[PDB]
């Protein structure tokens, strides 16, 4: 059975993914002739880490675990994007379009909170070569753009922006104006980040998959204010892929 | 925060003072009867 | 001898230092938890994101605020009129960032002081009283309910009712205005009208007294010593008030009456800000301050400004820039 | 006339305390 | 707008809600002609 | 530095309260 | 070397044209015939390279051709300013009235 | 100052032509403007689109033109999207769709012709004011 | 005793120029609802919607099925006519009736007959009177169900095809959904009985209030108080005046969060949009224009972060951004069909918004309940032209108003009556002044 709005609304439930039954040890084929796209593509994470900083030489930082903060906010949802067959028999998604952001904050220890925007736009992952089929070691890596996590009109607290806003810190008419100029001129960071997804429950029947996802990116940099945290996201997945 | 340092010196003798001269005129009017 | 009638006679006892009685039962718990929570909140809470944008606002001491700017922040515009007790939140950090601490403090004391105005009845039962002391504090009690929980209501959110701070205070009044125009509206005007005149009747009742006071002392005293505590007789001649204030106005200006004088002290204040409360409550549905922008124009078209217009310039500056990053549509509708 | 008609009926009311005094009843 | 059989009650009952209003100023009149007693 | 003193200043009301309350001049009569 | 990109890109060709790469679709509303059907098409159909491959849109009727000619010197394009083109803000940029 | 005949002076059609209204014709209009349309466009802005708006030089690069009597008084009919390209009768107002939007059934010809010229009139009096917004409030 | 300007107060025990008091009132109050609704019918246009035009009590008689069609159309006035002219010729015999029992009439109802005079202590005959008042409410309340079952039935905004006129067939008897509603937390996106969003379940409710009003009036007729009810009571006249107080007070801060949330038994079709609904429409609105000119309302990321569009509640659910996140709780018919299992659906987003819709979400977000004292629309900064206040701000308002200071008038009497009722309410006998006979505090 699935559920109505008045069945889901309040608890939780919205912000998880589909899952697989555990029977659904499938092989969805590709018939590298047609076309597929994906219909839906749902991103859950379960897990946010964040990379600390060592203090000095080569004593290479370990990635820590945070609290989330911002509550069942997090889950990518209803992306879609072609699904392609390359010369060399891999498989490449393309994202197209869906609600393929969500900011979070989560909480080092010691009360730091580190926002992000967990995202996988304009997202392109690829198979290895000769799938055929699509099975429960079937792998696809790839590289999202990751925009800033605010967008150009955010003014921040003193009433500066980037497409808006003050170009100085007005409260100061007479400071000199160098210390302030990495507050004062706020620009738009846009990076790329790295997913890896999992494939380990296939339905062949009903070309839905489901597994495991790993990613990496860049937390907020408050417009260029101070300089990123780079974050892991660990979570499961859900897709169902249709003939084109 | 970059607050004014002698914020505190004159805080702790807007205090003190004040109440310390409150202090002498009740500790001896309690000490007459 | 009965053990719950023991319990029933101390409960309600008039020998207690503090009267607690069967209101104070919810009173004391509720306000010693508001209390508590606040005292730590002010100095301690991390911000919070009030307007549930992700842009956490620091209202405490240790975050950088001083007693003037220093707030207990309200909780998240996300959660709306939700209640969000901690039991609701995965973990203390997220009922923090989510501005928690304001609904235990305003429901806590909402109730606490509601229970303050029952205990106002009660004890005056028990000693005998007239009962009616409680019917003027509920007109402060009122309005602490419009600030914290009938606006709320009224737009849809905690987010909007009134900071637990100083500035916090004044940032909800010129919101208010802008939104809402209270100046002129008319339930304000007469909470101005409750105020400046119980200041006023309070400093001529003060006056009045003092200026009349029997002599009872010599130059190097306290006149305040020429009354004794639960002597029968007056301690000044309201004749000679009457006498002095009917000449300053006119006769039947003046009170001869000293119950009906202070029957008056009781009600102006009460009554003017019984209104004012109703006038945020009443805000809180939409109902707003008199609107004449652009009433006067003259045989052309042309608009011809009058005050009004002044205080919508006024108006809008403030509605253009408030919650600057909260607004993605053009109106501003809650 | 609107002005007309809640003239005859606002007059209605003080006719009666009027009448009842100038003929002395029980008001 | 009302029936047309009743239209020439138009401007009668315009008048009528303030009526009951009427009645709160008539215990005063009353109470002036007994003196307020 | 300042978050002591406002601390401090407020603690002193509240005990300069209890002490108000509990060891006040008793009003005696006449 | 820190410098407001947006203040920049009106130093440009961006502040005196509607610039087919970043400019809001509002700004089309400026010249007859151009919003909101060819509006929706042309950003659609970004990034251009110059100013005339707007005319080699798949779909153009011919009457949409010459509306484009008669237009094409009021626009310019510049290298896409990511600021003005993320958040989808190329339809709505937060500027109403 | 005062409303007179030049500023009642506005085109009637793109070719050049002009009518006069009167001050009766004015009133009329910005009284019937008020019943059916102010609630969108009060000042001459549009709330539900606010990129259009009534100012003269917006309707006059509009596809029909519509800064002139009858421009508008066909618009009110048979309403279109800026470029022409659409007839938008379903979401807006119009005499076509008056089982739709119901205020529209008791619009006559002449009423049309009095809203018309109330939003060609209006500019001329409040410049900026009309289709400005709350800047120049 | 009492003063010109207390003077009522001198009705308290003569039963039977009380009685005429109440009558007469209760004429004043038939009365007031004859006279303002053919007021309102006098004024009434039909082509333009009833909330445009200041009308309280032609909604109420609408949402009861009279007058009305499919979408709220208003189709046959005469049902609004005579329910005025009704009330307005009823009141003539209440008011005959209330001036005979207070001028005239006896003065006191006891001498004449033992069954309609009363004596406040008398707790059975107290208990009596009560008991017959509960069963002509239990009548009242069944009045209701008999119009929604065999008499056209009800006026239904949730109805499928824009809202219409419905007969109710199976009315929800089940006491889990109709006491459910009671335990409801009233807070956001519960509403306890706020949140009733059907006319199966008002019309179940309705008849439980009617079986249970009537098994309590024959209850009370039956019984006297228990000792734990005498004990914890005070029974005078003036105390059950203060019970009632209490009792209206809270009704009326009820009616106020009803009329401003509720949009079932309140029809926003007649009423105009609630506050959370238009703040909704506006959000629709925009998302609407916005793709329609290309944008991909899904992945639009806001200045925040937040979707300019859409983002997710707190719980997870779809829902529409900028500051109406607030309003996330709001349900109503022109949005659910964009509903899924998840909160609002892009592919319905995307593909199935109908023109209907979208002049619905336009005409609501532009009657929004704000408005200035002096009716001038909208905003507090907007300019003079659009002459509307939402009727939900002038019920929301009103009922607010009143049921305050009905809870002073609470306080004022129950302490009073206590006060009274021991004997000091006149103040403290000099000779006798209980804080002189106990000890000090300190
Ligand atoms: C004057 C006349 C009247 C006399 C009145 C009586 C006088 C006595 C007055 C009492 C004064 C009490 C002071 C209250 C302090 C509240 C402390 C708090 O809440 O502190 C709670 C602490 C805080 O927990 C930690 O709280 C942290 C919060 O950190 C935050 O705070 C940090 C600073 O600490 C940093 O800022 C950090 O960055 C920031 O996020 C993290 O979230 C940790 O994960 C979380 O574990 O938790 C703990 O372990 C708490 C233990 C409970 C664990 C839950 C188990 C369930 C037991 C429930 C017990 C209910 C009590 C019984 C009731 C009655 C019984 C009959
Ligand atoms: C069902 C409702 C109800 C009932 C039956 C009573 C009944 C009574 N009250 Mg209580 N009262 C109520 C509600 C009610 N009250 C409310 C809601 C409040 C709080 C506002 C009070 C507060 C109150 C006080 C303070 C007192 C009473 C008293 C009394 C007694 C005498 C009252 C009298 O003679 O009035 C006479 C009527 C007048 C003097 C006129 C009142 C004028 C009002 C305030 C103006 C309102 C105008 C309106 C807003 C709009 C005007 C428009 C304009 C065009 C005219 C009587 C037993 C007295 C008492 O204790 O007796 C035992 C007393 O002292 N009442
Ligand atoms: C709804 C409001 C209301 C009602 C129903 C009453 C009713 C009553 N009052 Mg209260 N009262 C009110 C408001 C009200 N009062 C207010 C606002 C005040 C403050 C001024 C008072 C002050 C007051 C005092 C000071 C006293 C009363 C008393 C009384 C009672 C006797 C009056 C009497 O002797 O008539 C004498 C008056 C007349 C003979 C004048 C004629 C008035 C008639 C009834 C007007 C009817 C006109 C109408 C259009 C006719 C329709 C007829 C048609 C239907 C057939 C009566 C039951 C008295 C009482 O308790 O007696 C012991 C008393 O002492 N009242
Ligand atoms: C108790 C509920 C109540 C409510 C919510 C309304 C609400 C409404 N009425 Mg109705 N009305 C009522 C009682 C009520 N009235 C009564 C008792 C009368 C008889 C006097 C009328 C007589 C009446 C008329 C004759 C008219 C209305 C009209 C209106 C509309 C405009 C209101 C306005 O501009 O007020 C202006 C605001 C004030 C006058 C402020 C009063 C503030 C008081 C003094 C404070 C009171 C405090 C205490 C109680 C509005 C929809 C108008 C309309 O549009 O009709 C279709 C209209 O012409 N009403
Ligand atoms: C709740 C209101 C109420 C109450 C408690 C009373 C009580 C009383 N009245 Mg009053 N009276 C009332 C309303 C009320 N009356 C009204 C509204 C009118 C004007 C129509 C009168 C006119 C009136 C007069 C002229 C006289 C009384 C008399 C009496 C006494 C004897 C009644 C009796 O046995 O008659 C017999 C009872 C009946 C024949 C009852 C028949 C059924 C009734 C009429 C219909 C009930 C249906 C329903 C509940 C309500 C109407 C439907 C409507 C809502 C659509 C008694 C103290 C007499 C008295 O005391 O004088 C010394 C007297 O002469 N009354
Ligand atoms: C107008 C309505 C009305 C009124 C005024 C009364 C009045 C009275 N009833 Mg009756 N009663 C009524 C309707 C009414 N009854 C109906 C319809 C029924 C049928 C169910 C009953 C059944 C009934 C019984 C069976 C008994 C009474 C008794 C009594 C007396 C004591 C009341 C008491 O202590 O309760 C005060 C209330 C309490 C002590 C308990 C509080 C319980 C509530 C539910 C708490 C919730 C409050 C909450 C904040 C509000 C939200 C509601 C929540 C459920 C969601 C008093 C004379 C007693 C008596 O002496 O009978 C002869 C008694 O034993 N009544
Ligand atoms: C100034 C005086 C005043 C005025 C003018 C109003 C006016 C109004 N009130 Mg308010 N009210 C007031 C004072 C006032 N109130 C006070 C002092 C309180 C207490 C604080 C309230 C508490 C209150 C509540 C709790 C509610 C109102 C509501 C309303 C509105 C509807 C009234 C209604 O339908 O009653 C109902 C009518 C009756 C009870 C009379 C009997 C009706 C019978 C049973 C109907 C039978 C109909 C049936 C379907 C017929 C079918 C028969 C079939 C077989 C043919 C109306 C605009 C309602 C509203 O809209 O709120 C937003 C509402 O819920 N009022
Ligand atoms: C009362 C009958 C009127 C009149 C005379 C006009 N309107 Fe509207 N309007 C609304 C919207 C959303 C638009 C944009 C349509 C589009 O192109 O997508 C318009 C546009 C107009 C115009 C054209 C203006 C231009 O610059 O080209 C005109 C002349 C016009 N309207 C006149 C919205 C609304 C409403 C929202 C419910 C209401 C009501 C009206 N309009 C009413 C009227
Ligand atoms: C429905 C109808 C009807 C009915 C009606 C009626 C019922 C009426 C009545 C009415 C009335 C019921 C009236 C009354 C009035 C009154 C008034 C007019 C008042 C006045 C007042 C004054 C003015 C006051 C003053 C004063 C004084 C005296 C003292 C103190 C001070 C003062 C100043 C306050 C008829 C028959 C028509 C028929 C048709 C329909
Ligand atoms: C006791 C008293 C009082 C009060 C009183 C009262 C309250 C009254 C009542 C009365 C009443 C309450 C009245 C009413 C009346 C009514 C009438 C008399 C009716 C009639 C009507 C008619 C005539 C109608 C007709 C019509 C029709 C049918 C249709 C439509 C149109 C018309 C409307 C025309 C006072 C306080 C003052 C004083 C003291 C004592
Ligand atoms: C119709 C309807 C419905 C239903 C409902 C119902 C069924 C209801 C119920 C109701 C109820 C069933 C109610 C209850 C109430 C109760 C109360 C309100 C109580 C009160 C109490 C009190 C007030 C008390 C007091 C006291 C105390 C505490 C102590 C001792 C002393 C005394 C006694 C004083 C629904 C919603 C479904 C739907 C819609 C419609
Ligand atoms: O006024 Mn302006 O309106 Ca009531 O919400 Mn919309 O903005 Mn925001 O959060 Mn607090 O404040
Ligand atoms: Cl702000
Ligand atoms: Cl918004
Ligand atoms: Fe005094």
């Amino acid at each position: 059975q699935t559920l109505t709005y008045d069945d889901i609304v309040g608890t939780g439930l919205a912000n998880k993914c589909p899952t697989l039954d555990d029977t659904a040890r499938g092989a969805y084929p590709i018939d590298s002739s047609q076309t597929y796209r994906i219909a839906r593509l749902c991103l859950q994470p379960t897990t946010f880490l964040v990379k600390e900083e060592p203090k000095n030489k080569r004593q290479e930082a370990e990635f820590v675990p945070t609290k989330l903060v911002t509550r069942e906010t997090t889950s990518l949802d209803q992306i879609q994007g072609e699904l392609k067959v390359n010369s060399d028999g891999s498989l490449t998604f393309v994202e197209e379009d869906g609600i393929d952001f969500q900011p979070v904050t989560v909480q080092m220890a010691g009360g730091e909170r580190i926002p992000l925007l967990f995202t996988v736009k304009n997202l392109v992952a690829s198979t290895q070569p000769n799938v055929t089929s699509i099975t429960t070691s079937t792998d696809f890596k790839g590289e999202f753009n990751v925009p800033s996590y605010r967008t150009a009109n955010f003014l921040d607290p003193k009433g500066r922006g980037l497409a808006s806003g003050y170009d100085s810190a007005i409260a100061l008419p007479q400071a000199k104006e160098e210390e302030l100029a990495r507050a004062n001129v706020k620009r738009f960071s846009l990076t790329k980040g790295q997913i890896s997804l999992n494939v380990a429950k296939v339905d062949g029947r009903t070309g839905e998959i489901a597994g495991t996802f790993e990613s990496e990116q860049l937390s907020d940099d408050d417009m260029g204010a101070h300089e990123p945290h780079e974050v892991k996201i660990q979570g499961v997945f859900y897709a169902s892929i249709e003939p084109a | 925060m970059e607050v004014n340092q002698l914020g505190l010196i004159a805080t702790a003798l807007f205090v003190l003072v004040p109440s310390v001269f409150l202090i002498i005129l009740y500790v001896q009017t309690e000490s007459q009867q | 001898a009965n053990l719950w009638e023991r319990f029933c006679n101390w409960v309600t006892s008039t020998d207690n230092r503090l009267y607690v009685g069967w209101f104070g039962v919810i009173m004391i718990p509720t306000l010693l938890a508001a209390t508590i929570c606040f005292v730590i909140a002010f100095i301690a809470a991390p911000p919070v994101d009030i307007d549930g944008i992700r842009e956490p606002v620091s209202g405490s001491l240790l975050y950088g605020n001083n007693i003037i700017t220093g707030a207990v922040v309200p909780s998240s515009n996300a959660i709306g009129l939700h209640f969000y007790p901690i039991w609701e939140a995965a973990s203390l950090d997220e009922w923090l960032y989510n501005g928690g601490p304001y609904q235990l403090i305003i429901f806590h004391f909402l109730l606490g002081a509601s229970c303050y105005m029952g205990r106002q009845w009660e004890l005056s039962y028990r000693l005998g009283m007239r009962p009616w002391i409680c019917v003027a504090y509920s007109a402060p009690l009122a309005s602490a309910f419009a600030v914290f929980l009938i606006y709320p209501i009224g737009q849809g959110s905690f987010s909007d009712g009134m900071p637990l701070g100083i500035s916090g205070t004044f940032n909800f009044m010129i919101v208010f205005q802008a939104e809402h125009n209270i100046l002129m509206h008319p339930f304000h005007q007469l909470g101005v009208a409750g105020v400046f005149g119980g200041a006023l009747f309070c400093a001529m009742h003060g006056s009045l007294v003092t200026s009349s006071l029997i002599r009872e002392t010599t130059e190097t005293e306290s006149a305040n010593y020429g009354y004794k505590f639960g002597q029968e007789e007056e301690t000044y001649n309201i004749v000679a008030a009457h006498g002095y204030f009917g000449r300053l106005i006119f006769q039947y200006a003046s009170f001869n009456n000293s119950r009906s004088l202070h029957f008056f002290l009781a009600a102006w204040p009460v009554v003017g800000v019984w209104f004012t409360a109703l006038g945020i409550s009443t805000m809180a549905f939409n109902l707003n301050g008199f609107n004449f922008n652009h009433s006067v124009i003259d045989a052309k078209g042309n608009v011809i400004n009058t005050w009004a217009d002044i205080i919508n310039r006024a108006n809008l500056g403030m509605e253009v820039m408030h919650e600057r990053n909260a607004h993605n549509f053009p109106l501003d509708l809650a | 006339a609107q002005l007309t008609m809640i003239a005859m009926i606002g007059i209605a009311g003080p006719m009666i305390i009027f009448l009842l005094a100038v003929r002395r009843g029980n008001l | 707008k009302l029936p047309e059989a009743y239209a020439i009650f138009d401007p009668l009952v315009d008048v009528l809600p303030v009526i009951p209003v009427l009645f709160l100023a008539l215990a005063f009149v009353w109470q002036a002609a007994v003196g307020f007693r | 530095m300042e978050t002591i003193t406002y601390v401090f200043i407020f603690a002193c009301i509240i005990a300069l309260f209890f002490f108000a309350i509990f060891f006040r001049e008793p009003p005696r009569i006449t | 070397e820190l410098v407001n990109v947006v203040d920049e890109k009106l130093g440009t060709a961006y502040g005196e044209k509607i610039d087919l790469n970043n400019t809001n679709i509002a700004a089309f509303i400026q010249y007859r015939g151009l919003y909101p059907t060819l509006a929706k098409l042309i950003v659609k159909n970004a990034p251009y390279e110059s100013v005339e491959d707007v005319l080699n849109i798949p779909g153009l009727t011919e009457r949409q051709k010459q509306i484009l000619r008669e237009n094409l010197e009021h626009f310019t394009v510049t290298e896409v300013e990511t600021a003005l083109v993320e958040g989808g803000d190329r339809y709505n940029n937060g500027l109403y009235k | 100052a005062e409303l007179t005949p030049e500023v009642l002076t506005v085109p009637l059609n793109s070719e050049g032509k002009t009518i006069t209204l009167t001050e009766k014709q004015y009133l009329e209009g910005k009284r019937l403007f008020q019943y059916a349309c102010a609630s969108c466009h009060v000042g001459g802005i549009t709330k539900t689109n606010p990129s259009l708006d009534l100012r003269t030089e917006t309707l006059a690069l509009a596809t029909p033109p519509r800064d002139n009597i009858e421009g508008l008084v066909d618009y009110m009919k048979n309403p279109t999207t800026y470029d022409g390209e659409q007839e938008i009768a379903e979401v807006h107002p119009s005499l076509r769709s008056a089982d739709i939007f119901p205020k529209m059934r008791n619009l006559t010809e002449k009423d049309l012709v009095a809203i018309a010229g109330h939003i060609l009139v209006e500019p001329k009096i409040l410049g900026d004011k009309w289709g400005g917004g709350k800047v120049y409030y | 005793g009492f003063a010109w300007w207390a003077g009522n107060a001198r009705l308290i025990n003569l039963s039977g120029k009380l009685l005429g008091a109440h009558v007469a009132h209760a004429g004043l109050i038939v009365f007031w609802a004859g006279a303002m609704t053919l007021f309102e019918l006098a004024h009434f246009i039909p082509e333009k919607p009833m909330y445009e035009q200041g009308l309280i009590l032609i909604p109420h008689i609408a949402t009861l099925g009279w007058g009305v069609g499919p979408g709220g159309e208003v189709v046959d006035t005469f049902p609004f006519f005579v329910v005025g002219v009704v009330h307005l010729i009823s009141s003539a015999v209440l008011g005959f009736g209330g001036v005979y029992h207070a001028i005239r009439g006896p003065e006191t109802l006891e001498e004449y007959s033992s069954f309609f005079g009363y004596d406040w202590k008398d707790k059975n005959k107290m208990t009596t009177i009560l008991g017959f008042h509960l069963i002509v409410l239990g009548i009242g309340a069944l009045l209701l169900v008999a119009k929604a079952m065999f008499f056209g039935g009800l006026y239904d905004t949730w109805a499928p095809g824009g809202g219409d006129v419905r007969v109710i067939t199976n009315p929800t008897l089940d006491p889990r959904v109709i006491f459910g509603y009671l335990l409801k937390s009233p807070f956001g996106g519960e509403g306890w009985i706020v949140s009733v969003n059907n006319l199966e379940d008002v019309v179940g409710g309705h008849i439980w209030i009617g079986l249970i009003c009537i098994a309590g009036g024959i209850w009370h007729i039956l019984t006297t108080p228990f000792g734990w009810a005498r004990r914890a009571f005070i029974w005078s006249g003036e105390a059950y005046l203060s019970y009632s107080l209490g009792a209206l007070s809270m009704m009326g801060f009820i009616a106020t969060c009803f009329v401003w949330f509720n949009n079932t038994v309140y029809p926003s079709e007649f009423y105009g949009p609630t506050g959370p609904e238009a703040s909704q429409a506006q959000a629709m609105t925009f998302l609407i224009r916005d793709q329609k000119l290309g944008a991909n309302v899904g992945s639009a990321q806001g200045p925040t972060g937040l979707g300019k569009y859409l983002m997710r509640s707190p719980t997870g659910e779809i829902i529409f951004g900028g500051e109406t996140m607030r309003f996330w709780d709001f349900r109503g018919p022109w949005l659910e069909p964009l509903r899924g299992p998840n909160g609002l659906d892009l592919n319905k987003i995307k593909n199935d918004i109908q023109p209907w819709q979208e002049r619905r979400a336009a005409e609501y977000m532009t009657h929004a309940p704000l408005g200035s004292l002096n009716s001038v629309g909208g905003v507090a900064t907007e300019i003079n032209s659009v002459n509307f206040v939402s009727p939900r701000s002038w019920l929301a308002t009103s009922h607010f108003v009143l049921a305050f200071f009905f809870l002073v008038g609470h306080l004022w009497h129950a302490g009073r009556a206590r006060a009274a009722a021991a004997g000091f309410e006149k103040g403290i006998d000099r000779e006798s002044e209980p804080v002189l006979s106990m000890p000090s505090l300190d």
